[PDB]
């Protein structure tokens, strides 16, 4: 709770900053660690075995 | 041995136990009424514990002499067919009485003993197998329900709506009575089981089917003679609503059932375009007027002209889907049109009114009236798991199968019966509290909380396991479909 | 309002918050569970396994149609 | 006091109807009747069996249900052309 | 203040007529678009020819005479 | 919220809008009760010994053992 | 076992409704959310038995219906299609639940509410495990009454009554087709069950009478069918209602309209593909309708204030992506869409009730902003939710998407073209609108008022479990799905799905085409989103154009009216209707007319005639 | 006010009598013999057409002759 004009904001819970960073990381990690493993595919550099 | 003499008895003895007893015994005579038609409607039960349904032939067949030589005579049977009408016609009679309870102090014995003439006159109807002998049945309802409607109605209208029923009656009986005395010269007797097996010449059956249609689509009103049903329904106790549309309404697709679709076989093919076109245009019709219409009763009251115009496609689709499903349809309208009534008569007692323009928001003051009047309009709009969606779909498959078109214009039946059923209880129980109208309220008290009963359990078990009363009826509607048919 | 606590409906009311509604919820538990008993029992015996499964599978603990309709030419 | 069992029925066409003039002996309509009624139920029952014949090939089979119920559904289906009171296509029993 | 006679059935910027032709202007771009598709005319420039199953495309297979 | 005792001690509303009787005392039947009860009492009875004891007489049971008599006959 | 997935959710409802009085408002809650739980877990091991063990369970219970051949039994198949919307709509029926006990927890009658959500889910599993033609018929019209007793839960407002009513009356047009539909099926084959139709839906090559035409019996059959798919699913003909069925609760939004009840004609068409596969004709409808529905819902969707509205024009571009997909006879990649869309659409509503609940009701995007530092967890919610939908490269939203675009660039025909372009420039406007929507309520400058921020609070833990549940599937179950169900030659779905030889490109779909195709919607995309930037968060503003161009005021009109749907439907149908009621069947057929030639109106002349008899 | 029945309304009531009372509110102008001369003279045989047509086009599609409906 900081007040500026009046109007306060109350700080949010510890929890649920930290909940919501760790998913927004894991899913920035997961798209990266995609990327390296079938981003050549999707770019049609390399075909997993085909060719 | 249960046969139809008892039952058609129990209702005698009742009346006249009721007419030699004072009037100032109040009680003794609501009990004594009430008795007798719980002893009818058991007799009734065990009357179809012990039914045949694998024989065509008639079952617990009575016979008393009505001429000198034989000729024409009491000829009383049941079948498949008309073996659920009388159990109907006898379940629906202790509800009547036991609606009118709290006010039988002012009707008196002449209440009672009214409706069990009329038990009496329309058991005999849906049990005679005799040509003249039905009509006779057929027409003695008149006195008794012009007495209910007259006697104990609600305004001055009284008058103009009997006169108006009565005449309309009365010209479709005597052109009836006119074709019965021309099958009873040239054949000889009247009897159904030789009238069934006497061949009629080309030339006669048209004549004679458009006189029985005369009599019988009055009492199945299909579009140019359904202006007496709203007028004589609205202007009728709350009793006495149940009785005209719960059986009253059953006697002309009975009539067709019973005398038309076998005598002629001929000349109901030739008929059955007329009769499609005729149900088509009052299903949309009525189906139509019923948005634009401000009285509780007067609503309900044309929810049942385009279910009863539905049951007319499904018995000249000539077929067991068709004649069949016909059957389930009126056993459920018989039920669930009859309890709309009642939750509207439930709603005129405490309050003297029926515009749905003074009622609103008695979701929050009658919470047991809305969910039981929530149950029976889903079951007015064809829901599946009731007893009104089996019919009303039995229908549809057995008339597709001889004209995609008429199935097609008959479906849009369903789309304009949800459209106002749904509307009206929006209106009614839905919404905001109009507490300058009207400001107390009761709800359902025991006797509406049990009446009601009976017909949400015979809703969702005819609903959901419909086979009970199909499989009672197969081997008597298979006969009807084929008689002139040999291949 | 003052007058909606007059008035009896099966859903409970407006705000409904009765004393004992602890007592009332594990009694409730229990009366599920005891007409979902039947129903189990009753699955188990009308439900039919035209193909054998891949790996054992829970089902074969109770269910004992299994493999049972391969013989589909004397069907009724 | 009907016995106890299934009902039984004579299955045999009642001797004296001549389907030249059907309305002559009463009592033999009524009876070539019922006993139409009755072998057209039997059929519907017969196309009713082969119905649930096909209906389990097609799920123990699975994907080859086009070749192994093949003999099953043109039984079937020709067993469904003469059911009775349906489409316009009526048996000439 | 007397009810009025249908008292049972009661974008105010625009009008039925004009909306019910910015309607059939958006519509007939959908028929339009259509009609260039069948101009385009994709069938014949498909890159690859019908995929063709042994045993005769699968006769046997799918329902056709042992 | 999850743990604190509710306030309505009994539910809002008499059921059927019918004031408990007098304490010491039980609720005394209408004229038409006990008579419509015996009716519905007597009424599950029948339906259910009944409808589930009369034999399985039908044209979809006999024609149905006849029809699976004669399939097998054409073998 | 598999009789419990179905009947829990019936007990739980029975319970809390018949008996909510005992429980109050938190037995109530836990009844229904528990028993819903269980039927849950039934369906994780009705899925590793049956999907994942390949043995499917058939259980017949007892004749409703016995005609002489119309026989509809009471029957549950259970097959891979079915275990997968089982999973589906049980997993996301228990979230909502669980997201109820906190959303409705100062709102007086919360044990109707839950009531009603059991009841839909039952309703929802008796639709998806039907056997017949007529239990997939009670469901699918007891699915539409418990949307419409849903919708008005309010029942003092008004807009809610009129948002129901227009939708039971949708949903009845619908049910009027898929009955005809229905109809059709039996004159045909005289049976209604699943299996023997799918086994005899190739002999049939006749010829109907219908309605004074002469039509495929096949095609007939399909096209009436897929009128039900397009009353229930909200496609082109008939969408209205689920745009304005926003007036109920939020988690009625995010399970009635989100997850199920829309995906129940998509559901419809993939079950029913062994009898759509025989009429190529209907293919093509099917193709053209939900190529018309992704854009029309795409183009509608992008001026919308509303913060719930915005999400439903969403929901009905997917719903079209579903149809077209099917309509080029790939059910697998439709089915896999419609699993990954309950995902991340669900997540969208959740999320978006919960920033609703906390700014006190406050569903206008004009007048919130700046939320992403007061509601962290929400925001990251919605930016997984978000992303998700655009189709952002490996997510769940990628898998399935990106495939059916690919694959309706290789059905090479006149219909396979259409439905491209359409589903190509929707990408880029889904784009545009959800990250308008991203962006005005969390990015921007603060436009709310000050009572709005004093009083705010985030999610609670019943609000936030299934939040991260649904976030965690959103992130995954597309990847682990994408194998077993768009794979090449899987037998994941053994007899479930049929696909004929002859009409099938899911080998080309991957290696055929320029790599360009594949990346066209990651494009359109970034495109949609640099757009959505420039114009809202930096901008000069040029709405004056909106004040002076008498066309792009009515331009906006019209995107903003949904295409002037609502206003011309009513007064050219509903009013027209209306009329026809009254004016014409009340006013003068059955008024006056019959009363004149009848016994009163001129046959009184009898006073006339009786009274002169004295001569 | 210990009554259940309703306040009715002078406006309500007369509105409702009126909308009851319709049966003596003809004029015969050309409106009310145009909309029944079609919408209930028209509109029958049009449906009537309709089947009768189904019907000849079953018989003729089976190859038996049309059947005399009259
Ligand atoms: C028939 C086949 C389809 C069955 C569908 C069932 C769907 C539910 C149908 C009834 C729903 C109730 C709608 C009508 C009543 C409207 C709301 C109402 O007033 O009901 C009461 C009574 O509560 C109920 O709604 C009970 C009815 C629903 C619970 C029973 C349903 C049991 C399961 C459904 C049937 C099982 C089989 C279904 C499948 C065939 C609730 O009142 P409150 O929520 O407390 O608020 C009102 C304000 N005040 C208290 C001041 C009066
Ligand atoms: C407190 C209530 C609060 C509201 C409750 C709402 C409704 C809840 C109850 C739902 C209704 C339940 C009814 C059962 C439906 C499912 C079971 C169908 C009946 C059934 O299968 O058994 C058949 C009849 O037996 C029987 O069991 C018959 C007994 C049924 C008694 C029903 C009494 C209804 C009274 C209606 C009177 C009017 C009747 C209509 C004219 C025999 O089966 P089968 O033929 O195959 O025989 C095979 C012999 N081998």
């Amino acid at each position: 709770g900081i007040t500026y004009k009046g109007v306060t904001v109350h700080t949010p819970k510890t929890w649920h900053t930290v909940t919501g960073k760790g998913l927004c990381a894991v899913m920035w990690f997961w798209i990266l660690y995609r990327a390296k493993q079938d981003g050549p595919v999707v770019m049609g550099w390399r075909h997993p075995w085909d060719g | 041995y249960f046969n139809l003499s008892g039952l058609i008895l129990c209702p005698v003895l009742g009346s006249i136990i009721l007419l030699f007893i004072p009037n100032s015994r109040i009680r003794l005579i609501r009990l004594i009424g009430l008795c007798a038609s719980l002893i009818t409607f058991l007799y009734s039960l065990v009357l179809w514990i012990q039914f045949d349904s694998s024989t065509a032939k008639f079952q617990f067949v009575e016979s008393l002499r009505w001429l000198p030589y034989e000729n024409i005579n009491f000829y009383l049977g049941i079948d498949g067919i008309s073996l659920f009408f009388v159990i109907l016609t006898t379940f629906l009679i202790p509800i009547c009485i036991l609606v009118g309870w709290s006010g039988m102090r002012s009707y008196g014995k002449e209440y009672i003993i009214a409706f069990l003439i009329c038990e009496f006159l329309m058991i005999a109807v849906f049990c005679m197998l005799d040509l003249l002998l039905f009509y006779v049945f057929f027409e003695s309802v008149l006195i008794p329900m012009f007495i209910i409607i007259g006697v104990w109605g609600s305004r001055q209208r009284k008058i103009k709506a009997a006169y108006q029923f009565f005449l309309y009656t009365l010209l479709g009986s005597l052109f009836m009575l006119l074709a019965i005395l021309l099958i009873l010269f040239q054949t000889g007797t009247t009897d159904l089981q030789i009238l069934l097996t006497t061949e009629f010449s080309e030339r006669r059956q048209i004549f004679l089917w458009i006189a029985f249609f005369a009599s019988f689509a009055v009492k199945v009103p299909m579009v140019p003679v359904h202006i007496w049903l709203p007028e004589a329904h609205v202007e009728a106790p709350t009793a006495g609503s149940v009785i005209l549309a719960g059986i009253l309404l059953k006697f002309g697709t009975y009539g067709f059932l019973r005398f038309s679709i076998p005598m002629f076989p001929e000349a109901t093919l030739c008929f059955t375009p007329f009769i499609y076109t005729l149900s088509a245009i009052a299903i949309i019709y009525t189906s139509l007027t019923t948005l634009r219409q401000i009285d509780l009763k007067k609503i309900i009251a044309y929810s049942s002209v385009a279910h009863m115009n539905l049951v007319t496609i499904g018995m000249f689709s000539l077929n067991i889907q068709g004649i069949g499903g016909s059957i389930l349809l009126m056993l459920s309208h018989g039920l669930v049109s009859s309890a709309l009534f009642l939750c509207v008569g439930v709603l005129y007692d405490r309050h003297k009114t029926r515009l749905v323009r003074y009622y609103g928001g008695l979701v929050s003051t009658m919470p047991n009236f809305s969910t039981i009047f929530f149950f029976f309009t889903l079951a007015n709009m064809s829901l599946p798991g009731t007893s009104s969606f089996i019919g009303e779909f039995l229908i549809l498959v057995g008339a597709f199968q001889r004209n995609s078109l008429v199935a097609t214009l008959a479906a849009l039946g369903m789309i304009l019966g949800a459209a106002y059923s749904l509307w009206l209880y929006n209106r009614v129980v839905s919404g905001n509290l109009k507490p300058d109208f009207l400001h107390k309220f009761s709800d359902l008290n025991g006797r509406e909380v049990f009446i009601f009963i009976p017909f949400l359990v015979g809703l969702v078990w005819m609903g959901v396991y419909p086979k009970v009363f199909l499989d009672c009826m197969h081997t008597s509607v298979s006969n009807l479909v084929q008689h002139g048919k040999f291949h | 309002g003052d007058f909606r606590a007059k008035v009896w409906s099966m859903t409970g009311g407006p705000n409904c918050r009765p004393k004992h509604w602890r007592r009332n919820t594990a009694i409730a538990m229990f009366g599920v569970f005891l007409v979902c008993i039947p129903i189990a029992k009753l699955s188990a015996k009308l439900e039919q396994r035209p193909h054998m499964p891949v790996r054992p599978i829970p089902s074969q603990i109770w269910c004992k149609n299994f493999g049972t309709k391969d013989d589909y030419e004397k069907e009724h | 006091g009907r016995k106890k069992g299934l009902p039984e029925f004579e299955e045999s066409a009642p001797d004296g109807f001549d389907p030249e003039n059907p309305y002559k002996d009463p009592v033999a309509m009524v009876e070539m009747r019922e006993h139409i009624v009755r072998e057209k139920w039997i059929q519907i029952e017969k196309a009713k069996i082969l119905r649930e014949k096909v209906k389990w090939c097609y799920r123990v089979e699975g994907v080859n249900h086009y070749q192994k119920c093949r003999h099953l559904v043109q039984q079937y289906l020709d067993s469904t052309r003469g059911v009775g009171w349906g489409k316009d296509h009526r048996p000439i029993s | 203040k007397p009810l009025s006679v249908n008292d049972e059935l009661m974008a105010d910027t625009v009008g039925k007529y004009e909306a019910l032709a910015w309607l059939s202007g958006g519509l007939g771009f959908f028929v339009g678009l259509g009609l260039l598709a069948v101009l385009n005319d994709k069938a014949s420039k498909v890159p690859f020819t019908p995929r063709v199953y042994p045993y005769d495309n699968l006769r046997v297979e799918l329902g056709g005479e042992p | 919220r999850w743990a604190t005792p509710g306030h309505e001690e009994r539910p809002k509303g008499y059921f059927m809008n019918r004031t408990p009787p007098a304490p010491g005392q039980s609720r005394k039947w209408e004229d038409w009760e006990l008579p419509c009860y015996i009716t519905s009492f007597l009424t599950i009875v029948i339906l259910g010994v009944g409808l589930n004891a009369k034999p399985d007489l039908s044209i979809e049971t006999w024609a149905h053992q006849k029809a699976l008599e004669r399939l097998e006959m054409e073998k | 076992m598999y009789l419990l997935i179905v009947f829990l959710p019936l007990l739980g409802s029975s319970v809390a409704g018949f008996f909510g009085r005992f429980l109050g408002s938190e037995g109530s809650a836990i009844m229904t959310t528990t028993c819903v739980s269980f039927s849950s877990i039934l369906s994780l091991i009705a899925f590793y038995e049956v999907a994942l063990g390949a043995s499917a369970c058939y259980l017949r219970i007892a004749p409703w219906i016995s005609s002489e051949m119309f026989d509809a039994s009471w029957g549950f198949l259970f097959d891979s299609l079915t275990v997968v919307m089982l999973i589906v709509v049980t997993f996301i029926s228990s979230l909502v639940h669980l997201y109820s006990i906190s959303y409705m927890s100062e709102d007086p009658h919360s044990p109707r509410f839950m009531c009603y959500l059991s009841i839909f889910t039952f309703f929802m599993l008796m639709l998806v495990t039907g056997d017949n033609f007529l239990q997939l018929f009670l469901g699918w019209e007891g699915v539409g009454l418990a949307s419409y007793l849903l919708i008005h839960f309010w029942f003092t407002r008004l807009q809610a009554d009129k948002a129901a009513i227009k939708a039971m009356l949708v949903n009845r047009v619908g049910d009027f087709g898929l009955a005809l539909g229905i109809l059709g099926c039996f004159t045909l084959f005289q049976t209604v069950d699943f299996s023997t139709i799918f086994a005899c839906a190739s002999v049939p090559r006749n010829s109907w009478i219908f309605c004074n035409m002469r039509l495929n019996a096949i095609s007939l059959i399909c096209i009436l069918l897929f009128i039900g798919a397009v009353g229930k699913s909200a496609q082109i003909g008939l969408h209205t209602w689920l745009p304005d069925a926003m007036e109920g609760p939020t988690p009625v939004s995010a399970l009635i309209h989100a997850a199920t009840m829309v995906t129940a004609g998509v559901f419809m068409i993939a079950r029913c593909s062994p009898l759509f596969e025989y009429s190529p004709t209907a293919l093509i409808v099917i193709t053209f309708a939900g190529a018309m529905t992704s854009f029309l819902a795409a183009t509608t969707g992008i001026l919308q204030n509303d913060l719930k509205r915005v999400i439903a024009y969403s929901t009905c571009s997917q719903l079209g992506y579903m149809i077209f997909a099917c309509g080029i006879s790939n059910y697998s990649v439709s089915v896999f869409h419609l699993m990954n869309h309950a995902f991340f659409k669900a997540l969208l509503f959740l999320s978006a009730g919960s920033v609703i609940h906390a700014m006190s009701d406050e569903q206008d995007m004009r007048k919130m902003g700046g939320l992403a530092s007061s509601f962290p967890l929400t925001y990251a919610m919605m930016l997984i939710g978000s992303l998700s939908l655009i189709g952002f490269p490996f997510l769940t939203g990628f898998y399935s998407k990106d495939v059916i675009l690919e694959l309706a660039y290789t059905k090479y025909t006149i219909s396979g073209n259409f439905a491209f372009w359409l589903g190509s420039v929707s990408v880029l406007f889904t784009s545009y609108y959800s990250f308008r929507l991203l962006f005005l309520t969390f990015l921007v400058p603060t436009n709310s008022f000050g009572r709005d921020i004093s009083r705010c609070h985030d999610a609670p833990i019943p609000m936030a479990i299934p939040l991260i549940l649904l976030a965690l599937g959103s992130l995954f179950v597309g990847y682990l799905a994408k194998d077993m169900m768009i794979g090449l030659g899987t037998n994941f779905w053994a007899n479930s799905l049929l696909v004929l030889p002859k009409n099938e490109i899911l080998a080309e779909s991957e290696f055929a085409a320029p790599t360009i195709i594949k990346l066209i919607p990651i494009l359109f995309s970034t495109l949609g989103a640099f757009v959505a930037y420039n114009v809202n968060l930096v901008a000069d503003q040029f709405q004056r154009a909106f004040q002076t161009s008498t066309f792009c005021n009515r331009l906006y009109s019209f995107f903003n009216k949904r295409w002037f749907f609502d206003q011309v439907l009513n007064d050219f149908l509903v009013r027209s209707f209306l009329r026809f009621g009254y004016e014409v069947s009340f006013e003068a057929l059955d008024k006056g007319a019959i009363e004149i030639l009848g016994p009163y109106g001129i046959s009184y002349t009898f006073r006339r005639l009786a009274e002169r008899i004295s001569q | 006010g210990g009554g259940m029945e309703t306040n009715k309304n002078k406006f309500i009531e007369d509105w409702g009598s009126a909308r009851e009372n319709l049966e003596h509110n003809f004029r015969w102008t050309r409106r009310n013999f145009a909309l029944i001369g079609i919408f209930g003279i028209a509109l029958p045989i049009i449906v009537y057409k309709g089947i009768v047509k189904d019907f000849h086009m079953q018989d003729e599609d089976a190859g038996r002759p049309h059947r005399k409906f009259l």
